[PDB]
C-alpha cells in the first residue's frame, strides 16, 4: 500500500539526516569549550556521525553556544538563514536559552529563541559535555520522529 | 631564575652539517612525525560509549535544582529567601504565605532554569539543606517554557531525586 | 558487455570513494585516540550511505549572484574527469589499452583544474575567488614538476603506455632505480590532489571552506566525488609507477589483488601524512618548488636522461 | 584496537577488486578465453584484420591452425 | 577499554619511549571513588578565651 | 602466540552474549560486545555491568532495557532511563551499587523513574503556583433602580 | 595592509551588572570572563578584595590556590598551543592534550562541583577543602603528563612546517612590546624578564621553585615554545604544590567575611546570624580603591 511505502521512505530519510547530523562551529562563549570537549577523544561526536563543518551551506544544526548579544544577532540571524533546510538550532547554556548571567544587561539578547527558532534547549552554565551529547542525541530521536512524507500523502 | 628557551646555535662541524643536509633531503623528522601518530593510531582510543557508558563525576556536582524535604514528609523550605537573596541571576522568584496548619511555607518558589547560572550559591545559603543542585544533568527541553520550574516541579524533582540527594550530602556534609 | 566493463569500472570506484571518507574518518581518528564512526550499522559501515543520502535529499541553495551554468558544469566537469581518468590505468589488462596513457592522464589532470576554477569564479564570493587563486598558482607550480618527473620515470619504461610498467619492474620495484624522484613525485600527487599538508584552496581554518563555501547538498557531496577519486586513482598511479608487482598471465587475480593492496597503503598512508602535519602558507608551498623542487628534478632529468647511455641499458619502444 | 578500522579496508578492498577482475575476465570472454590482443603498432593491427579475415566468421579470436591448410 | 607484546614493541618503536609505563588511560591507580569521611581541623581562631574580636 | 589467543577471545565474545544471536542484539543495540560482570539489574530490566579491568570510564555500564513505561526502547535509548539508586553507581560516584548498599526507603520517593518527559503529551508546562491578589466587587443582582 | 578589529560582538555588561551584584554575588562573574583560566581569575578578584578588607588567606587556602592556579596554566596553555595548531593547521594535537584537559576537568568538578566554572576561589580563601584521594589523582596525572608534552613538542616543535609559519612570524620590538601595554608571554618572548609570579609574588608564589622561560626573537615560534616551557615549569610547581600541603583550615577564621561551617551554623547563634547576613547582605568592604593584578596564564 501508499502508506507502507512512503512510511518506509520517511524512516530511509529520517535516519540518513539524524545519522549524518553535520553541525556548524558556531561556538561563542564558554559553553563552546564543552562543544570542543565533547568534540574531544572522551565523548567524540565523530562516532555518533555529527562531523563539525563550517560554511553554513553544509551543515543542519547550529549550536548556540555562548551568550548572544546585540552586536551579534544580525549575524546570527543572517548566517541562520545561509542554511539551506532543512536546519535545526540547538541551545547550548544559559546565556543563549534566556539569558543566563547577563539576562538583565543593555547588549544581550534575552535568549536565541527571539532571533532564531530554537529546536533543542540544552541547559547548563557550561552544560555538561555529557548534557550537550544528550541534546544531540534528542534532537536526533526528533528527527527520528519526523512524518513528512507522512503528511504529503494527506496532503 | 630564568632560562633562554631558544638560545642554541648549530655546530658547524662537518659531521653536524651533513646532518642537516641528509635532514633536509631526506626528510627526518617529518618521518619522526609520521611515527608518533602511528604509535598513537596502535594505542588505545579514549571514547566512552554513551549513553551506555558515562563519564565519572562526584558528590558534589551541580545539576537540576530540586526542593527537598524532611523524612516525615514536610518540606525542609521555610521560606527564609536566602536563596533569593543570595543568587548572582536573580533566577529564584518565592512568595511566602503562612499555611493552614501554621507554618512558613512558600506559596510560589519558582527557579528559572533558562536564567540559572548552576553556582550552587544557593544550597550553600539555605539553612535547612532545602534547595540544592541534584546529580541529574540530562534534563534538555524542546521547548523554552518546559525550563521555567515551578514549585511543583521543584517538589517532583526532590521526590525523584531523593535517593541520589541524600547519599550525595550524606558524602559531602562533613567537607561542608 | 563493454558497457558491462564501463559500468564495473565507475560503481565500484564510487562505492570505494565513498568507504574512503569511512575510513578516513576511521584512521584519522584512531590517529587522534578517537573511534570514528561507530553507531550506525556495526563499525560505522553504513556512514558513506547515510551522508550520501542526506546529501542528496538536502536542499541545493543557488546563490542569487552566481552564474547558473557554470556553477552548475563544474560538478559535472569534476566527477567527469575524475571518473575517466581510471579508464586507462593497467589493473592487469587496462579498459582502454592507450598508447599515451601517461600523457592522457597528464591532459585530464590538467583539465580538472577548471573544474575548481569555473566553480570558484562563478560562485561569486571572495573567498571563493581566492581559492581559485590559490589553486591556480598550486597546481601550476607542481604540474611542472609532475610532468618533469614523469618524463625522468618513464625515461627508462621505453614509451607511455602504462601497461609495459607491468614489463619494466618484472624484476625489481622502479621505486629502487628512482626514489629520490619517487619522493617528490609523491608530494607532487598530495598537492594535484589538493590533499593536506597542501590543501590551501578549501583552507577550513582560514577559508571557511574555499571553493565549496557556497556548494551545498549535491554539488558538494559531486566535487568530494571528484576529490576522493582523484585521491584513489594518484594512489593507484603511485603504485603503478614505482611498486611494481607480479603479474601471472594466467592468474591476472594475483596482479589485482597486488594492486590494490599497494594502492590501499598508499591512500593510508596520505590519511597518515593528512593527520600528522601543520599547512603549508599558499608562496612556501610554490617556494618549495620552484626553488627546492624544480632544480632537483631538473638535475635528475638529465641524470636519467644520460644514464640509459651511460650504461647501455635503452628500454625497447615496442 | 584498530582493528575495527579494518571492514572499512575490507569491502573497500572488494571495491577495488572489482574492476580490475571484472575487465579482465570480461576480455577473456569476448575473446574466446585468450588474452585480448593489443595493436600499438600498424603490424599488431594488420595481424588481426588477417585473423579475422582468414577465420571466415569474422571474429579475429576464433584461430586456425594445420587443420585449416591442406 | 590491554595490547600484544607485538603491539607494545611496535608502538614503542614508532615512539621511541615506553609508553607502557606512562599511559594517559587511568586502570586501577586512581583514588577510590569511596572515601572514608574527613574531619576537617579549626582554624587558629576556635578558642573558649582570649579570642575577643577586637585583636 | 597472543595472536591465537586474541583470535581466541573474540569467540569469548559472542558465547559470552547468549550466542551468535545475542552477540549481533548487544552490537547493534549497545555497539559494544565486550562482556562483563553483571553487576544487578533494576525493576525497569536495564542489565549494570562492570569490569574493573577496563580503563577508567568504561569500568561499568549498562544495556537498556527493551521496554519502559509503555515505551518501546530497543532501537532509541537516552541517559534518563537511569534510575535514580543506580545513577551514582553507574557515573562512578561510589563504589557501593544498589544491590549491595541500597539508598534509604522513605513514603514520598517515586517508584517509577519516568524518563524525559519532553516531548510526549506528558510535558511540564510551567503555571502560576499562587493565587489571585486583587479581588472584584461582584455587582449585586437586584436592579433596584 | 590594514587589519581593524571590531571586538564588542560578545560585550557582556559586565562591568556593569558587577555594581549592582555583592561581591559574592560578583565571584561567578570572573570565572565567566576568560573561559580557558577560571580559577586564576577568582583567585585575582579575591586578592583585590582580601586586600581591601585587610584579611588574609590561611595558608593551605594559599597552596590550595597556587595549585589550582598551576593547573588552569596548564589548561590555559593546552589550550593555546592545541588551538594555535589547529589553526594553523595540526589539529591531532588538540585531541591529543584535550584528553587531558577533560582529565582537569574531572580534578575541576570533584572539587568545586563544576568542571568549567568552579567558582572556588573566594575572598578569604576557598569555599570547601579538597575531598579526600584528590592529591593522589593529581600526582597520577601530573607523573604522566610530561609524556604528553613531550609528545606535543615531538610534534610541532621541530617539523619543518610548523618552524616556517611561526619562525619570525609576527615579530614584535621590546620598547614597541612595553609600550604597547603587553604583559605575560609578549614580554617574556622578547627578552624582557618579567613574570609577576617572581616580581611581585603574590599568594605563596614566593615560595616554590621555578624557571621563567625568556624568549629570544618574539615572533610566534619562540612565544610557543616558551608556552610549552611554561607548561613544564607549571607541572614543576604542581609538584611542589602537591609535596608541600600544609594543614590547617581552608577559610579565614572570621565569620564576618567567611561564612561559618554549616555544623556550626545550625547549633550556635553568632554563627547563624553571620551566615544569615552574609547571605543576604555580605561583608561590608571599607572604603577604598585598589588595583591588584596576577600573571594569569594570558
Ligand atoms: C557557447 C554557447 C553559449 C550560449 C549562451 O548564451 O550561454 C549562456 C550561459 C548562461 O549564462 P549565465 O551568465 O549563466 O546567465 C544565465 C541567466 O541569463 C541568468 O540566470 P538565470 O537564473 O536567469 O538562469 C536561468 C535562465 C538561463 O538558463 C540557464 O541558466 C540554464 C542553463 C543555460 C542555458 C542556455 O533561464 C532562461 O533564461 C530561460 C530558459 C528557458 O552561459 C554559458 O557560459 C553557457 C555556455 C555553454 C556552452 C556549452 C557547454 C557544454
Ligand atoms: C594488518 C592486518 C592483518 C590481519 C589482521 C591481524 C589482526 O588484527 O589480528 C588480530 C590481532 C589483535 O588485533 P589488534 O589489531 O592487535 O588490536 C587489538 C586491540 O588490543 C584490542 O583487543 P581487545 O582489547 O578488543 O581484545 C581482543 C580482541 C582482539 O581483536 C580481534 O580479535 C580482532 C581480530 C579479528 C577477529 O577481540 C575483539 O576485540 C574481537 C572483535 C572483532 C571485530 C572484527 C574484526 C575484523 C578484522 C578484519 C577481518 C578481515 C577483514 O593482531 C595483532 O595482534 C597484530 C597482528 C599483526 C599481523 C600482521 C600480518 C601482516
Ligand atoms: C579561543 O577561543 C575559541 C572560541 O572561543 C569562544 C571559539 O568559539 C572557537 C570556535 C569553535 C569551534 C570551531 C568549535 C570546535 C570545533 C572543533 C574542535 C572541530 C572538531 C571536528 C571534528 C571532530 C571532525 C573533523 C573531521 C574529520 C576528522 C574528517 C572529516 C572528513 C569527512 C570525509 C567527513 C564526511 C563528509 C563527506 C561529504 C563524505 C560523505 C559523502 C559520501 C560518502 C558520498 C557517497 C555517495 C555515493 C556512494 C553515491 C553512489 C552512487 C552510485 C553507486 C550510482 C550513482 C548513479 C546514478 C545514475 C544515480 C574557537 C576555534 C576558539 O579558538
Ligand atoms: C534516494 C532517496 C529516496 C527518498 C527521497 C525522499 C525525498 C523527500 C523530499 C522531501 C519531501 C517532499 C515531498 O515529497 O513532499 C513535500 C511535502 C509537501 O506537503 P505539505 O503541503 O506539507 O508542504 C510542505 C510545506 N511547505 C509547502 C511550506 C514546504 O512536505 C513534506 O514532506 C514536509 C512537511
Ligand atoms: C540511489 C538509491 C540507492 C538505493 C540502494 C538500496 C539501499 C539503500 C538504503 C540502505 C540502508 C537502508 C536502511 C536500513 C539499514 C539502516 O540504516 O538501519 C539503521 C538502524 C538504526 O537503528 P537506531 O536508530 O536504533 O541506531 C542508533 C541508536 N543505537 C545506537 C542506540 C542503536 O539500524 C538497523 O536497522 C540495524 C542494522 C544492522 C546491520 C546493518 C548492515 C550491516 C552490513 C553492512 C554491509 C555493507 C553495506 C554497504
Ligand atoms: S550559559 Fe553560562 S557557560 Fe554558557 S555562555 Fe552563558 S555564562 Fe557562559
Ligand atoms: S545554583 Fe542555580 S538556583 Fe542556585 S543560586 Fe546558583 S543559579 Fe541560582
Ligand atoms: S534558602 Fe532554603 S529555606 Fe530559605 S527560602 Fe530558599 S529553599 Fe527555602
Amino acid at each position: 500500500r501508499g502508506e507502507y511505502v512512503v512510511a518506509k521512505l520517511d524512516d530511509l530519510v529520517n535516519w540518513a539526516r539524524r545519522s549524518s547530523l553535520w553541525p556548524m562551529t558556531f561556538g561563542l562563549a564558554c559553553c563552546a569549550v564543552e562543544m570542543m570537549h565533547m568534540a574531544a577523544p572522551r565523548y567524540d561526536m565523530d562516532r555518533f556521525g555529527v562531523v563539525f563543518r563550517a560554511s553554513p551551506r553544509q551543515s543542519d544544526v547550529m549550536i548556540v553556544a555562548g551568550t548572544l548579544t546585540n552586536k551579534m544577532a544580525p549575524a546570527l540571524r543572517k548566517v541562520y538563514d545561509q542554511m539551506p533546510e532543512p536546519r535545526y538550532v540547538v541551545s547550548m547554556g544559559s546565556c543563549a536559552n534566556g539569558g543566563g548571567y547577563y539576562h538583565y544587561s543593555y547588549s544581550v539578547v534575552r535568549g536565541c529563541d527571539r532571533i532564531v527558532p530554537v529546536d533543542i534547549y540544552v541547559p547548563g552554565c557550561p552544560p555538561t559535555a555529557e548534557a550537550l551529547l544528550y541534546g544531540i542525541l534528542q534532537l536526533q530521536r526528533k528527527i527520528k520522529r519526523e512524518k513528512r512524507l507522512r503528511i504529503w500523502y494527506r496532503r | 631564575t630564568y632560562k633562554f628557551v631558544n638560545m642554541r646555535e648549530p655546530s658547524m662541524d662537518m659531521k653536524s652539517v651533513t646532518d642537516r643536509a641528509a635532514q633536509t633531503l631526506l626528510w627526518t623528522e617529518l618521518v619522526r612525525g609520521l611515527g608518533m601518530t602511528l604509535s598513537y593510531l596502535f594505542r588505545e582510543p579514549a571514547t566512552i560509549n554513551y549513553p551506555f557508558e558515562k563519564g565519572p563525576l562526584s558528590p558534589r556536582f551541580r545539576g537540576e535544582h530540586a526542593l527537598r524535604r524532611y523524612p516525615s514528609g514536610e518540606e525542609r523550605c521555610i521560606a527564609c529567601k536566602l536563596c533569593e537573596a543570595v543568587c548572582p541571576a536573580q533566577a529564584i522568584t518565592i512568595e511566602a504565605e503562612p499555611r493552614a496548619d501554621g507554618s512558613r511555607r512558600t506559596t510560589r518558589y519558582d527557579i528559572d532554569m533558562t536564567k540559572c547560572i548552576y553556582c550552587g550559591f544557593c544550597q550553600e545559603a539555605c539553612p535547612v539543606d532545602a534547595i540544592v543542585e541534584g546529580p541529574n544533568f540530562e534534563f534538555s527541553t524542546e521547548t523554552h517554557e518546559e525550563l521555567l520550574y515551578n514549585k511543583e516541579k521543584l517538589l517532583n524533582n526532590g521526590d525523584k531525586w531523593e535517593a541520589e540527594i541524600a547519599a550525595n550530602i550524606q558524602a559531602d556534609y562533613l567537607y561542608r | 558487455m563493454f558497457m558491462i566493463n564501463i559500468l564495473s569500472l565507475i560503481i565500484p570506484i564510487l562505492l570505494a570513494v565513498a568507504f574512503l571518507t569511512l575510513v578516513e574518518r576511521k584512521v584519522l581518528g584512531y590517529m587522534q585516540l578517537r573511534k570514528g564512526p561507530n553507531v550506525v550499522g556495526p563499525y560505522g559501515l553504513l556512514q558513506p550511505i547515510a551522508d550520501a543520502l542526506k546529501l542528496v535529499t538536502k536542499e541545493p541553495l543557488r546563490p542569487g549572484t552566481s552564474s547558473i551554468s557554470m556553477f552548475i558544469i563544474a560538478p559535472i566537469l569534476g566527477l567527469s574527469l575524475a571518473l575517466t581518468m581510471w579508464v586507462p590505468l593497467p589493473m592487469p589488462y587496462p579498459l582502454i589499452n592507450m598508447n599515451l596513457g601517461v600523457l592522457f592522464m597528464l591532459a585530464m589532470s590538467s583539465l580538472a583544474v577548471y573544474s575548481i576554477l569555473w566553480s570558484g569564479w562563478a560562485s561569486n564570493s571572495k573567498y571563493a575567488l581566492i581559492g581559485a587563486l590559490r589553486a591556480v598558482a598550486q597546481t601550476i607550480s607542481y604540474e611542472v614538476t609532475l610532468a618533469i618527473i614523469l618524463l625522468s620515470v618513464l625515461l627508462m619504461n621505453g614509451s607511455y603506455t602504462l601497461s609495459t610498467l607491468i614489463t619494466t619492474q618484472e624484476h625489481i620495484w622502479m621505486i629502487f632505480t628512482s626514489w629520490p624522484l619517487a619522493m617528490m613525485w609523491f608530494i607532487s600527487t598530495l598537492a594535484e590532489t589538493n590533499r593536506a599538508p597542501f590543501d590551501l584552496t578549501e583552507g577550513e581554518s582560514e577559508l571557511v571552506s574555499g571553493f565549496n563555501v557556497e556548494y551545498a547538498a549535491g554539488p558538494f557531496a559531486m566535487f568530494f566525488m571528484a576529490e576522493y577519486a582523484n585521491i584513489i586513482m594518484m594512489n593507484a598511479f603511485t603504485a603503478i609507477l614505482f611498486l611494481g608487482a607480479s603479474h601471472d598471465p594466467h592468474t591476472p587475480e594475483l596482479y589485482t589483488i597486488n594492486f590494490v593492496l599497494k594502492t590501499l597503503a598508499l591512500t593510508i598512508t596520505f590519511l597518515w601524512i593528512r593527520a600528522s602535519y601543520p599547512r603549508f602558507r599558499y608562496d612556501q608551498l610554490m617556494h618549495l618548488l620552484w626553488k627546492s623542487f624544480l632544480p632537483l628534478t631538473l638535475a635528475l632529468c638529465m641524470w636519467h636522461i644520460s644514464l640509459p647511455i651511460m650504461t647501455a641499458s635503452i628500454p625497447p619502444q615496442s | 584496537m584498530w582493528f575495527e578500522i579494518l571492514p572499512g579496508i575490507a569491502v573497500m578492498a572488494a571495491c577495488l577488486f572489482i574492476p580490475g577482475m571484472a575487465t579482465a575476465h570480461i576480455h577473456k570472454f569476448t575473446n574466446g578465453g585468450k588474452e585480448k590482443r593489443v595493436a600499438h603498432f600498424s603490424y599488431q593491427w594488420n595481424l588481426m584484420e588477417r585473423d579475422r579475415c582468414i577465420s571466415g566468421v569474422n571474429r579475429y579470436h576464433v584461430t586456425k591452425g594445420l587443420e585449416n591448410i591442406d | 577499554a590491554s595490547a600484544t607484546r607485538v603491539i607494545q614493541l611496535l608502538r614503542n618503536w614508532a615512539s621511541g619511549r615506553d609508553l607502557q609505563a606512562k599511559l594517559q588511560l587511568r586502570y586501577q591507580e586512581i583514588s577510590k571513588r569511596t572515601q572514608p569521611p574527613p574531619k576537617l581541623p579549626v582554624g587558629p581562631s576556635h578558642k573558649l578565651s582570649n579570642n575577643y574580636y577586637c585583636t | 602466540m597472543e595472536l591465537v589467543q586474541v583470535l581466541r577471545r573474540g569467540l569469548q565474545q559472542v558465547s559470552g552474549h547468549g550466542g551468535l544471536r545475542g552477540y549481533l542484539r548487544v552490537l547493534f543495540r549497545a555497539n559494544d560486545v565486550r562482556v562483563g560482570t553483571l553487576v544487578g539489574e533494576d525493576k525497569y530490566g536495564n542489565k549494570y555491568y562492570e569490569d574493573n579491568k577496563q580503563f577508567f570510564g568504561r569500568h561499568r555500564w549498562v544495556i537498556y532495557t527493551t521496554e519502559m513505561n509503555g515505551r518501546d526502547t530497543f532501537w532509541d535509548v537516552d541517559g534518563s532511563m537511569v534510575p535514580p539508586e543506580w545513577h551514582r553507581w553507574l557515573h562512578c560516584m561510589t563504589d557501593d551499587p544498589p544491590t549491595t548498599k541500597p539508598p534509604t526507603a522513605r513514603k514520598y520517593i517515586w517508584t517509577n523513574h519516568k524518563f524525559n518527559v519532553s516531548g510526549t503529551p506528558q510535558q511540564y508546562v510551567p503555571y502560576s503556583t499562587t493565587r489571585k491578589k486583587i479581588q472584584e466587587w461582584v455587582p449585586p443582582s437586584t436592579p433596584y433602580k | 595592509r590594514k587589519c581593524d578589529p571590531h571586538i564588542g560582538l560578545l560585550h557582556r555588561g559586565t562591568e556593569k551588572l558587577i555594581e549592582y551584584k555583592t561581591y559574592l554575588q560578583a565571584l561567578p562573574y570572573f570565572d565567566r570572563l576568560d573561559y580557558v583560566s577560571m580559577m586564576c581569575n577568582e583567585q585575582a578578584y579575591s586578592l583585590a578584595v582580601e586586600k581591601l578588607l585587610n584579611i588574609q588567606p590561611p595558608p593551605r587556602a594559599q597552596w590550595i590556590r597556587v595549585l589550582f592556579g598551576e593547573i588552569t596554566r596548564l589548561l590555559n596553555h593546552i589550550m593555546a598551543v592545541t588551538t594555535h595548531a589547529l589553526d594553523i593547521g595540526a589539529m591531532t594535537p588538540f585531541f591529543w592534550m584535550f584528553e587531558e584537559r577533560e582529565k582537569m576537568f574531572e580534578f575541576y568538578e570533584r572539587v568545586s562541583g563544576a568542571r568549567m566554572h568552579a567558582a572556588y576561589i573566594r575572598p578569604g580563601g576557598v569555599h570547601q577543602d579538597l575531598p579526600l584521594g584528590l592529591l593522589d589523582d593529581i600526582y597520577e596525572f601530573s607523573k604522566n603528563f610530561s609524556f604528553r608534552i613531550d609528545e606535543l613538542e615531538e610534534m610541532l616543535t621541530n617539523n619543518r612546517i610548523w618552524r616556517n609559519r611561526t619562525v619570525d612570524i609576527g615579530v614584535v620590538t621590546a620598547e614597541d612590546a612595553l609600550n604597547y601595554g603587553f604583559s605575560g608571554v609578549m614580554l617574556r618572548g622578547s627578552g624582557i624578564q618579567w613574570d609577576l609570579r617572581k616580581t611581585q609574588p603574590y599568594d605563596v608564589y614566593d615560595q616554590v621553585e621555578f624557571d621563567v622561560p625568556i624568549g629570544s626573537r618574539g615572533d610566534c615560534y619562540d612565544r610557543y615554545l616558551c608556552r610549552v616551557e611554561e607548561m613544564r615549569q607549571s607541572l614543576r610547581i604542581i609538584s611542589q604544590c602537591l609535596n608541600k600541603m600544609p594543614p590547617g583550615e581552608i577559610k579565614v577564621d572570621d565569620a564576618k567575611v567567611s561564612p561559618p561551617k554549616r555544623a556550626e551554623m545550625k547549633t550556635s547563634m553568632e554563627s547563624l546570624i553571620h551566615h544569615f547576613k552574609l547571605y543576604t547582605e555580605g561583608y561590608q568592604v571599607p572604603p577604598g580603591a585598589t588595583y591588584t593584578a596576577i600573571e594569569a596564564p594570558k
